[PDB]
């Protein structure tokens, strides 16, 4: 049941216009995408010996701009330069420019390597096999898989059925996270639970479909400082995030059992949410309500920042409007009608880290509980900071909780870097703060409400998924398991029909494959032909038999999406008031389908009616 | 001017070739056998059926071996069936779906077919393995093929949607002699029997008659009031029926050159899709868009009996060198055979 | 439109009118002549019983 099981090649057919005709079939958006980039390498490394080189150097390439160090570098440099780049020079097989190939030669015997050196080698590398050696690639059957897993991905419709839960890890006022495997590939996430009714009832129905926009904004890229979404998807009553897994609990707890953190211990959290802003902040999103209750940890001590409702997107029109949590709020945003960018995080940057060394925001003192009061303290007030601090930790707090957005560090035209480069932060290196390589600093262990179809719509366009995670999520469990269970159950069926001749082939063949075509309702018939449209009928067949009945294009007049057990179908109406209905497979079959045949009889039929001897005369 | 003059002398020329034939009218060809013994009552019934095809049928052509036969479909194939016992010798499935026609090329090893391709395509029947290959693929034309004959195995004459018909060498493809003269889609041919004439019918409502070696129209016959969408020759080679969308066949004489004869009631409106003779030339078979067959007394012009059988359009039909029977295939998707 | 389309037009009607044509009355006898001259030759006017017939209620064939 729980596991992926990719179509039939027969599913070639079907994607393959389903794709050109999305532009989808470039060289350029294969190669960018992870499932594609592994099939197009086993292609050229395994099956056509002309490329197999030009991808090894690009990976021998790749693989050195990892590199940590420049005598790591200069020692690669010269390998890699020996062995792909000079060998072929010799035998005169080294097809690209020799601008490119002097920009490397003139920096290496000048020792000067920088992780970019090869970049004008991957531009060219990139030009040489796009189109002819693509091509070949197409052809190659590297690409029926590629259609295979695509037509997976193209199919993902989720529910909580798909997902084991387990233990709740997360409570709010309109629902709970719990944690979870997906059993289809085997890993463990985070499962946000929105509840619509506590929505309705509390008004909220905009600062959760935010939320969603916000996440898509973001999940991109593989950040290790956020919490972020694979998927989403709802129920009737309850919608549902995907959410990156974070077992550690947040801050806000952890400073209760900690107490106050060091100095040194509150560098590694403020480093990794900088960066974590620096994603967002790059993405033109802020988050705005940056506190230790939105900062989870993981397992191992890593953390990440988490829920995006307040976050909004100023790439458009920047807000003005007072939404954050008191205590965290910077001044321009407090009142209203004043309007702020990014700007804002690093107010609350430096309020949170005051609060991690010192029991309380910089602004609640008094243990007030009352509102009006910070309010005022943190317009009115600056701020003032004990002499247990540091010189370079106040010089830090100074600038980040300077209440002139034009004085405060983080606004001032460089956005992160300058935080980064604060002599609070001189003894990191930040490619390993990325890498995530210095240890942390701690380890861890009623209603009576209705729901209209007015309502349904507003959580219409809500189902999603980020193909990229997909892929990856993909690509780092089952893909290349499958691909071999794959392999083997194909390879038993083609060595067996030896029914090997192809009935598509030396035709004008439009397009074929599957589809199950329904008899008699009542006895829930659903005869599974394999259909192939021409431009003029469509012809199906059963088994050991070449086709035996078929419907032309001129007897049809309509073709109509139609649901029957609220199971999408296609329904084509039939001259003598007949009807014919197909299901296929899968949503991109079914759009697929419906447009191929709906071009496919309008031009027949438009066709027809210019031939005397096959026009009809009324 | 240079036109008007030109447009004048064509004008007062139809109107001299039109008094040279009135000048033969002594007679009518009517008048001339009320004299001789009708044919009586016609009942033919089917011998055969040929179930295969999964669509419409057409158009058909017999082997001269009064046996074998060729028939193309919507449903992109030839098939050449054995009449005698309905067996499908070869199903070829064709590489465009917009067949229209087909023909058995007299030696029995090959076959042509072309439609909307705009080609004539030449298959062979016995190869070296006895499989069946494409021989080639006549491109010329510009315009659906609608009509092709082989004289031989080496040459092929096709009509086609140009509004031209056209010579081929078959050996190299080559569009030997093309026939312009029409003006609107040409429809049927058919080859004199000595096979150095042939002659056209067309959507100009107008028949042609053409010289195979010059390449040059040597008359042509009018008085269809609609498309001409099909034409045979009387055995012995000196006229030739049409039938029109207009609702009647006409007889016209070559050597007369005009129409002798009408065909024709007032019962039937429908069009006509296919002609051929009987063996001496007496019984002239139309195939009609009423799903009927009507068999004509050609001397008389009576309707002396009716082919009914298929359900939907008799889109076509020919009778055996032999004279035995008659075949018609329909878009009923069928061929019949019948005595 | 053109010229020497007029032209050839008129060349094919000159061509067309200088045939030499025949009374409609012999031409006409002409083919029934034919008609009755090979009636004896044409199974479906002169019915060829069974035994010749390859389709009636035969199945002998090669
Ligand atoms: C980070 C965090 C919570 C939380 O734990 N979220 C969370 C997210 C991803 C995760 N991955 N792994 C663990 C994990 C945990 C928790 C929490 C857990 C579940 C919830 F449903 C809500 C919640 O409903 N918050 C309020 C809220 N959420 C969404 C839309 C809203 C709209 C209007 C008003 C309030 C809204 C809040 N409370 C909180 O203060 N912050
Ligand atoms: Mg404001």
């Amino acid at each position: 049941s729980k596991k992926i099981l990719l179509p039939e090649p027969s599913i070639r057919s079907v994607m393959q216009k389903y794709l050109e005709d999305r532009g989808e079939v470039t060289f350029e958006k294969i190669f960018s995408q992870k499932l594609g980039y592994l099939l197009f390498r086993d292609f050229c490394l395994n099956h056509l010996e002309e490329a197999r080189p030009l991808v090894e150097f690009y990976e021998e390439i790749k693989k050195y701009e990892k590199l940590e160090t420049e005598e790591e570098r200069v020692a690669r440099s010269r390998e890699i330069f020996d062995s792909y780049i000079m060998k072929e020079l010799l035998a005169c097989s080294h097809p690209f420019s020799k601008s490119a190939t002097e920009h490397v030669q003139g920096h290496l015997g000048k020792k000067q390597v920088p992780p970019d050196l090869f970049q004008p080698y991957i531009e060219e590398i990139c030009q040489n096999l796009r189109g002819d050696v693509f091509q070949k690639f197409i052809e190659s059957d590297k690409f029926t898989r590629f259609c295979q897993w695509k037509n997976v991905e193209l199919n993902i419709h989720l529910t909580m059925n798909d997902f084991s839960v387990h233990r709740i890890i997360g409570r709010g006022g309109f629902g709970e996270v719990y944690g979870c495997r997906k059993a289809d590939t085997g890993k463990m996430y985070a499962m946000k639970c929105l509840d619509k009714k506590r929505i309705k009832m509390k008004q909220g129905e905009t600062l959760a479909l935010n939320e969603r926009i916000m996440l898509s904004l973001v999940s991109t890229g593989d950040c290790p400082f956020i919490v972020c979404m694979s998927y989403a998807f709802h129920t009737p009553d309850k919608l549902s995030f995907i959410l990156d897994l974070m077992n550690g609990g947040d801050l806000h707890y952890h400073l209760s059992q900690h107490g106050v953190f060091s100095e040194a211990d509150m560098r590694f959290y403020a480093a990794e949410i900088i960066l974590g802003l620096e994603h967002m902040h790059n993405r033109f999103v802020v988050y705005r309500d940056l506190k230790p209750a939105n900062i989870l940890l993981d397992e191992h001590g890593h953390v990440r920042i988490s829920d995006l409702g307040l976050a909004c997107d100023f790439s458009k029109k920047k807000p003005h409007a007072s939404v954050g949590t008191h205590g965290y709020m910077a001044p321009e945003v407090l009142q209203k009608g004043v309007a702020y960018d990014s700007s804002a995080d690093w107010f609350s940057l430096g309020c949170m880290l005051f609060k991690l060394l010192r029991g309380h925001s910089p602004f609640r003192q008094h243990k007030t509980k009352d509102k009006h009061e910070i309010d005022r303290m943190t317009l009115t007030m600056a701020v003032e900071l004990p002499d247990s601090f540091s010189p370079e930790l106040r010089s830090l707090l100074e600038g980040l909780l300077q209440r002139d957005v034009n004085r405060r560090l983080g606004c001032l035209g460089r956005g992160a870097q300058e935080v980064k480069e604060s002599p609070f932060f001189r003894s990191l290196d930040w490619q390993m703060v990325f890498l995530q390589k210095y240890p942390p600093p701690l380890i861890p262990p009623t209603k009576g409400i209705k729901l209209l179809d007015s309502d349904q719509e507003l959580y219409r366009n809500f189902p999603l998924t980020i193909s990229e995670r997909w892929q990856q999520e993909v690509a780092e469990t089952v893909f290349d398991t499958i691909n071999a269970e794959t392999d083997r159950l194909e390879a038993r069926k083609k060595a067996k029909n030896k029914h090997e001749e192809d009935y598509a082939l030396g035709k004008d063949c439009i397009m074929h494959g599957y589809m199950s075509k329904m008899g008699n309702p009542f006895l829930t018939q659903w005869q599974r032909r394999y259909f192939y449209l021409f431009p003029n009928r469509l012809e199906w067949r059963g088994e050991g038999e070449a086709p035996q009945s078929l419907l032309t294009m001129e007897e049809i007049q309509s073709v109509e999406e139609t649901q029957i057990k609220e199971r999408k179908c296609l329904l084509l109406k039939i001259r003598g008031g007949k009807q014919f209905i197909l299901q296929c497979d899968s949503d991109p079959e079914l759009v697929q389908w419906k447009k191929e045949l709906r071009d496919a009889y309008r031009e027949a039929q438009q066709l027809v009616q210019r031939v005397p001897k096959m026009k009809n005369k009324p | 001017s240079e036109l008007d003059q030109l447009r004048q002398e064509a004008e007062q020329l139809k109107n001299q070739i039109r008094d040279a034939r009135k000048a033969c009218a002594d007679a009518t060809l009517s008048q001339i056998t009320n004299n001789i013994d009708p044919v009586g009552r016609i009942q033919m019934r089917t011998r055969r059926t040929l179930r295969g095809h999964l669509a419409k049928i057409y158009a058909m052509h017999w082997g001269t071996d009064s046996r074998l036969l060729v028939s193309a479909s919507q449903d992109g194939k030839l098939i050449i069936w054995d009449s005698y016992t309905t067996n499908k010798v070869h199903a070829i499935p064709l590489r465009s779906s917009w067949v229209m026609t087909c023909a058995y090329a007299p030696s029995g090893n090959y076959v042509a077919c072309g439609g909307l391709d705009n080609i004539c395509s030449i298959y062979n029947l016995k190869t070296r393995e006895g499989n069946v290959r494409v021989s080639r693929e006549l491109a010329g034309h510009t315009g659906y093929l609608s009509c092709c004959r082989f004289l031989d195995d080496n040459q092929i004459v096709t009509s086609s949607g140009d509004t031209t018909c056209a010579l081929w060498d078959i050996e190299t493809g080559q569009q030997t002699t093309t026939f312009t003269g029409h003006t609107g889609d040409v429809m049927s041919l058919s080859l004199a029997p000595d096979t150095r004439l042939f002659v056209s019918g067309a959507c100009d409502a107008s028949a042609k008659l053409w010289d195979v070696r010059e390449g040059m129209c040597r008359q042509t016959f009018t008085g269809h009031e609609s498309d001409i969408n099909a034409i045979c020759f009387f055995p012995n080679g000196n006229a030739f029926a049409t039938g029109s969308d207009d609702a009647t066949c006409r007889l016209f004489d070559l050597r007369a050159d005009q129409e002798l004869m009408t065909y024709s009631h007032d019962n039937i409106i429908c069009g006509i899709t296919s002609v051929s003779f009987s063996k001496s030339g007496r019984l002239l078979l139309a195939g009609y868009d009423d799903f009927n067959c009507n068999v004509w007394d050609a001397l008389k012009a009576d309707r002396a009996g009716v082919l009914a059988g298929h359900d939907n359009r008799v889109s076509c039909l020919g009778v055996t060198d032999d004279g035995m029977a008659v075949a018609t295939g329909s878009w009923d998707s069928f061929l019949k055979i019948w005595n | 439109a053109s010229i020497a389309q007029a032209r050839k037009l008129v060349e094919q009607l000159k061509m067309e009118a200088n045939i030499d044509r025949i009374k409609v009355s012999k031409a006409a006898a002409d083919l029934m002549a034919y008609c009755e001259a090979h009636a004896k030759e044409d199974p479906l006017l002169t019915p060829v019983p069974a035994s010749e017939n390859p389709f009636r209620e035969k199945k002998f064939f090669s």
